[PDB]
């Protein structure tokens, strides 16, 4: 039932290329929702795994601020998947959409640098085997 | 939506062996490293056949494997290791036959990252310490201690990190009675990040590091650091102490050095070269593996080099030191990764692309006629090729070479599809023929008028090897013969036998029994007949052959039983029980020699209700239970692995019943419209079975487990075994009109296969579907040609009477008529860009070749196809793409031509028409609508035929990168991207203009694409990640295409094909895979089906951890998550569990651990 | 970056058996040689 959410992403980055810079009122408002459902421990993994695509494909300019200060909000599932619980829909899926968010930023510089490459290390380095 | 991963072929490809003895018994064996599959296997000395002992998956890619041992032990273990952040320790049970963990450490993060050891593992030969590290910064030591339990404890791991340090090999180095003393080769790169000049990149040195460890004060200190000149590799492991000097030997570019630590000066000994060699004298010769063999006389070691030459090198040690090293040219083997040598005289190869070998060692080589090479002498050596003259061919193995390209299809005249695999490397390649059977070997083919029926095999004693008589029947007739390596026919049998014999079975030691409808005559060796006439004019209809008893069955159900008495004669019981149906099938076991006797007795009916019969006199014909069957029976039989009850019906069935007056399981298995009959074989000892159907079937037992694999041959319906000196393990099978013999050496469970010369590696293959034929492209890298060969040893040999020696040069006609074979001596070929491009054509039914053409040295061949044009008729085209100056490191190409083949002759005869230039090599064609299109690197355009060059109709620009595969149909283009996932792209007729409407965020290394449906549109990756995308009903036929399941295999799949395996069943996703692997993906049709294997899924996870400590669903989901796929490798792990165990997950499932591994079967019962 | 990303990716290539099976397989090397040309490339990559 996981294309429920690829098509609301999909046409959530529709409306936010076509038209949405004329009189969007609320295109500040649709961006501060994003962190007020995602930027919290208290909401289950559901709604945390339907907010990875929401942020990052959505541009660079104001992504890259965005993701980098929080530290308590990626590690935390990170370390939480070696615990043989009942059934999970996000603790080893999630981690496919984060290395794809090492391949975009990659590219724009191909054609925070060091720092980031750095942090990305010791989270998957297969990312930078797999693509360069 | 739904898919199941099952596979059938493993990885038969050693990466790493070892030596010892894990078994505990006094005869050595090997244990093989694949990439994620443990295998145990052991030789034999006596046959000389080699036979796979357990075969178990780890669920994990294993880095290093090697093994030690105690002091004062007698067993060894097994330590494993992998890309995982812990170290485990195996120890095999050869009774329980499975491997038992023994600890589990875990330091630090797993994955293929930077701080994550396990390629490099060495240990103290002593045993009393093990090293593994890591590449860089990370290097650990393991305390290995035992206590008065004789149990085998583990210590935390010491710190002895050292940041911006490259590692290059860690080897452990045995000095006398001292600390476990470790050698090995220290890089830093402080200086190369720190000077953009490009200075420090010049002249670096590596040093020689050693390291000692103190017991007592618990710290690692360095010792030693010795600086050196040249690059080294690895170090040979050279045993000290009482047997040769405490050092080792450093492997060097075109140079080996021995160090060690002292007084010792450095020794230099440059490698010979082979004579008037034509490889460029700029490359260099390195070894790549380095065995050790432990003797108390004397200790030698052996090497080997790229071009398959075997170096031993034997040393004249001092005192302490060392005098020189010696250096022979002993034997040739062909590429391997690593050796292992064992004792009582066996040497194993194990080579890294081909077949696996076993080689015999029956000479030394002591005083040869080619001298020795010694660093003594001063002054760039040579030596001359030598045949074997050492090794002889003893034990081969079905290996299976990494596989670039596979094809299914139907291509004989049978309805059985094919399989056909496109492997090898170089001269050793091979397209070899995949069958689904067993090996089918003739002996000796007869002729016999008449139609036979029934072949008996009577011994002449119990325990005796050999036969004593054979017997044939036929409808009207019976001849007697006799087996002396000269048979014919035998006349002092005394048998006569004119009437029509049922059956002939060994009762008495030495007396056979005939069975006819008009009396019982039992054939005793002396001379007493033993005639029992028939009361009445009925007749009998089958027959109850055993050991101790003699039972028969009259017309209108009578049964009358016949007891063997020991003082000679025979009794008759003193009741017949009445029956309501006629008798259609009769079986019995026979006699346990230690038990008593046999019980159960079946008989089969038409009434379908088969009833079990006691044998003992108390209760001697009497009903004891009533089993329902589904139709009428043809035959029965008892098999003994533990008792089972096995019926064949008149149709295509074959039902298996446990031991049980009960009625039981029922598993049934297609097997054909035909009258089944099933008969008594023996393979390795066990009982078997044997039905008849269409195609012959076999079920036998290997490890405790009943398989189902049929044999290759046509309609059978009689046979029986074969023993004698010629063939002791042989079956007798007749056909119509004609006597055959057969015999089972290979085993073939799966998957045989034949052999069949070539000269370079295939790419790809099209199967021309008319003359059924087929074209081949060949190219490889660093490959040569005739016509550049010739001209070559033309000019060495003008460069040689140039030279003129002391006119004194008669040389020039052996270097011409003595040549070498490529196949077995390697290739002699370098340079940088040469290749070759081989075009032929080969009958799939035959095995020689139709038409040899050649191309230019700078020429090769990447892609083929087959196209038609409307301007012509049914003329078939073949177009060949040609490469021109491929350069590897940089990125400059000059471009590529096509060539049009006529194809005279539906695929007889080749010849040339004419040329057209491209700016770029083609790699992918594809003719849809009577047009040809070829993708021109980045551009993509649409070519028709013409007079002199290609008419370009469209051409498109907007694809940013190499094209890799372009995939067709009658609607669309499927453009698969080396960069990107897919690329949608529409072909107009009227606007003529290519359309790209779709595309995939996924970015995917995309290898090949296979179509299932007009929506569906699978790829492959280059590390094995499989997916299929779903595209939405509204596409403009904004666009990106959404994925449904996404699923990584852990090894390298280069092909997809979907298409029907056997007749009677659906379709499936086929894959092979470059281990050498063929796997399956079975669908799923109901919504439980999926539920219920989800739950084994989720509980096996918990219930069963893997053997190395990885976990099961990261490591599936490596790369990308897995949907919509349950994996079936950890089902089959179900059957490997405790009894306790499996109770307790039967339970938790709510069912009968019997059922459970029914539905386990049930999966490749119906699919495969 | 450049000096990250590189060391993160050459050295990644010799955990996968497969990866270095292909390697052996595009040049007409064994797998010591392929094994030491990625070591040496880390000098300078």
């Amino acid at each position: 039932h996981w294309t429920l959410r690829d098509g609301a992403a999909l046409l959530l980055s529709h409306i936010f290329w076509t038209h949405g810079d004329l009189v969007s009122g609320l295109y500040q408002h649709i961006l501060l929702s994003l962190q007020k459902i995602l930027a919290d421990p208290v909401r289950p993994l559901c709604c945390h795994y339907g907010a990875v695509v929401g942020l990052h494909a959505l541009g660079w300019k104001a992504v890259e601020r965005v993701l980098y200060p929080h530290l308590s909000t990626y590690w935390t599932n990170l370390q939480a998947v070696l615990d043989d619980y009942s059934v999970s829909n996000a603790q080893v899926k999630a981690d496919g959409h984060k290395v794809y968010g090492a391949i975009l930023v990659a590219v724009e510089r191909l054609l925070l640098l060091f720092q980031e490459s750095s942090s990305g290390g010791g989270a998957e380095p297969s990312f930078g085997s797999g693509l360069p | 939506m739904f898919l199941y991963n099952l596979t059938l072929q493993r990885a038969t490809g050693i990466s790493f062996a070892i030596h010892g003895n894990f078994s505990g018994t006094k005869q050595q064996e090997i244990v093989v490293s694949r990439g994620k599959i443990l295998e145990l296997l052991r030789p034999d000395p006596n046959t000389g056949k080699v036979h796979t002992l357990l075969t178990v998956e780890v669920f994990g890619v294993i880095r290093s494997l090697m093994a030690f041992r105690l002091t004062g032990g007698t067993k060894d273990y097994i330590v494993v290791g992998s890309d995982s952040g812990r170290i485990v320790i195996l120890e095999y049970q050869p009774s329980k036959n499975m491997f038992e963990k023994i600890h589990q450490e875990t330091f630090g993060k797993s994955g293929c990252r930077r701080i994550v050891p396990g390629q490099f593992l060495a240990v103290d030969p002593k045993g009393r310490a093990v090293m593994i590290s890591a590449i860089e910064k990370q290097k650990l030591v393991y305390i290995l201690n035992r206590d008065a339990a004789a149990r085998l404890t583990i210590s935390s791991p010491l710190e002895a990190h050292k940041a911006n340090t490259l590692v290059y090999h860690v080897v452990g180095v045995d000095v006398g009675f001292e600390n476990p003393m470790f050698a090995c080769l220290e890089m830093d790169y402080e200086e190369a990040d720190n000077d953009p000049t490009g200075e420090a990149a010049a002249n670096t040195q590596q040093t020689l590091t050693f390291y000692e460890l103190d017991l007592g004060l618990n710290h690692v200190v360095r010792k030693y650091s010795e600086p050196l000149e040249e690059h080294g590799n690895f170090l040979i492991t050279v045993p000290g102490g009482s047997d040769g000097p405490s050092g080792v030997l450093i492997c060097s570019e075109n140079y080996i050095t021995y160090k060690n630590f002292g007084d010792q000066p450095d020794i230099r000994c440059p490698i010979p070269r082979r004579r008037n060699d034509l490889d460029d004298p700029e490359r260099g010769m390195i070894f790549v593996c380095s065995a050790t063999h432990k003797t108390k006389s004397m200790f030698f070691f052996l090497a080997q080099t790229e071009q398959g030459d075997i170096f031993k090198i034997t040393l004249e040690t001092d005192e302490d030191m060392v005098t020189e090293i010696r250096l022979k040219y002993f034997d040739t083997v062909p590429v391997a990764a690593a050796m292992c040598v064992l004792k009582t005289g066996f040497l194993f190869v194990a080579s890294e692309f081909g077949n696996h070998y076993l080689y015999q060692i029956a000479h030394l080589g002591d005083d040869d006629e080619e001298p020795e090479f010694s660093s003594a002498m001063p002054l760039t050596f040579f030596f001359q090729p030598r045949p074997l003259k050492n090794l002889v061919l003893v034990d081969e193995l079905d290996s299976l070479s990494p596989i670039l390209f596979c094809q299914i299809a139907d291509l004989a005249n049978e309805d059985t599809p094919q399989l056909y695999v496109a492997c090898g490397r170089g001269p050793r390649s091979s397209l070899r023929v995949l069958r689904h059977g067993l090996e089918v070997s003739e002996m000796a083919v007869s002729e016999l008028p008449g139609n036979p029926n029934a072949v008996w095999t009577v011994r002449r004693h119990i325990e005796d090897e050999f036969d004593a008589y054979i017997i044939v029947s036929f409808v009207n007739a019976t001849l007697v013969l006799s087996i002396g390596e000269t048979v014919e026919e035998v006349t002092d049998s005394g048998f006569l036998g004119t009437t029509p014999t049922l059956s002939c079975s060994l009762l008495g030691d030495d007396a056979l029994v005939q069975v006819y409808p008009d009396g019982i005559r039992h054939i005793r060796a002396d001379k007493r007949v033993n005639e029992w006439k028939t009361p009445g004019k009925k007749t009998i209809v089958k027959c109850a052959v055993n050991q101790r008893q003699v039972v028969i069955a009259l017309t209108g159900g009578e049964l009358v039983y016949f007891e063997m008495d020991p003082s000679g004669q025979l009794n008759e019981y003193t009741e017949r029980k009445e029956m309501s149906a006629d008798v259609v099938c009769m079986s019995l076991a026979n006699v346990p020699p230690g038990e008593q006797r046999s019980r159960f007795l079946a008989v089969g009916l038409v009434d379908n209700t088969v009833r079990i019969i006691s044998l003992d006199p108390s209760d001697c014909l009497q009903p004891l239970s009533m089993q329902a069957l589904p139709a009428q029976p043809e035959s029965l039989c008892i098999v003994e692995m533990f008792l089972y009850l096995n019926i064949g019906l008149q149709n295509g069935v074959l039902l298996r019943t446990v031991l049980d007056p009960v009625t039981g399981d029922l598993s049934d298995t297609r097997t054909g419209s035909r009258p089944v009959k099933l008969f008594r074989v023996r393979m390795q000892g066990q009982e078997a079975v044997l039905a008849m159907s269409s195609r012959s079937w076999l079920s036998y037992s290997y490890q405790s487990r009943f398989h189902l694999t049929p044999l290759s041959y046509e309609t059978l319906e009689f046979a029986s075994g074969f023993a004698s000196e010629q063939c002791p393990e042989g079956i007798v099978a007749i056909s119509t009109n004609t006597l055959r013999i057969l015999a089972l050496e290979k085993l073939g469970a799966v998957f045989n296969q034949v052999a069949f010369p070539l000269q370079y590696t295939p790419r790809k293959f099209v199967i021309h579907p008319e003359s059924n034929n087929l074209i081949i492209i060949e190219t490889d890298h660093n490959a040569y040609t005739e016509a550049t060969k010739a001209q070559r040893k033309q000019q060495m040999a003008e460069e040689m009477v140039e030279a003129a020696g002391e006119l004194a040069a008669e040389m020039a006609a052996a270097f011409l008529n003595e040549n070498l074979p490529e196949s077995i001596f390697g290739a002699p070929k370098a340079g940088n860009g040469q290749w070759a491009s081989v075009i032929r054509v080969m009958n799939p039914i035959q095995g020689n070749t139709l038409d040899l053409v050649q191309l230019e040295q700078n020429e090769a061949a990447f892609s083929v196809a087959v196209c038609r044009f409307s301007n012509t008729g049914e003329d078939w085209y073949v177009l060949v793409g040609v490469a021109k100056d491929l350069i590897l490191n940089p990125r400059s190409v000059a471009g590529g031509f096509v060539y049009t083949y006529k194809l005279v002759n539906n695929g007889e005869k080749l010849e040339f028409l004419h040329k057209t230039p491209v700016e770029e090599v083609p790699a992918a064609i594809a003719p849809f609508q009577g047009r040809v299109l070829i993708g021109v690197g980045k551009l993509l355009r649409v070519y028709d035929l013409g007079k002199k060059k290609l008419l370009r109709k469209c051409e498109n620009k907007h694809i940013a990168n190499y094209i890799s595969g372009i995939q067709t149909i009658g609607h669309r283009v499927i453009v698969s991207d080396v960069q990107e996932s897919f690329i949608w792209v529409r072909y107009k007729r009227n606007e003529n203009q290519l359309i790209i409407f779709a595309d995939d965020t996924y970015p995917r290394w995309v290898t090949t694409a296979s179509l299932l449906d007009y929506d569906t549109v699978a790829g492959a990756d280059k590390f094995g990640n499989i997916c299929v995308v779903r595209l939405p009903p509204n596409t403009n036929d904004s666009q990106k295409a959404e994925v449904i399941m996404n699923y990584h295999v852990g090894e390298t799949v280069l092909s997809l094909q979907k298409t029907t395996l056997i007749p009677g069943g659906s379709e499936s996703l086929v894959y092979t895979t470059l281990s050498g692997g063929i796997g399956i993906l079975v669908p799923f049709t109901s919504h439980e089906d999926h539920d219920f294997f989800q739950h084994v899924e989720m509980h096996l996870r918990s219930e069963h951890p893997p053997l190395c400590g990885r976990d099961h669903l990261s490591f599936r989901s490596y790369y990308f998550p897995v949907k919509n796929v349950i994996d079936g490798d950890l089902c089959e792990q179900f059957n490997s569990m405790e009894p306790n165990k499996q109770k307790n997950v039967s339970e938790e499932l709510d069912r009968t651990p019997p059922e459970v591994s029914k539905k386990l079967e049930d999966i490749r019962t119906r699919y495969a | 970056w450049l000096v990250n990303q590189h060391r993160d990716s050459y050295c990644s290539y010799m955990g996968h058996f497969d990866l270095l099976n292909y390697f052996a397989i595009a040049e007409n090397e064994s797998k010591a040689r392929v094994r030491f040309n990625l070591m040496e490339k880390m000098l300078q990559p």
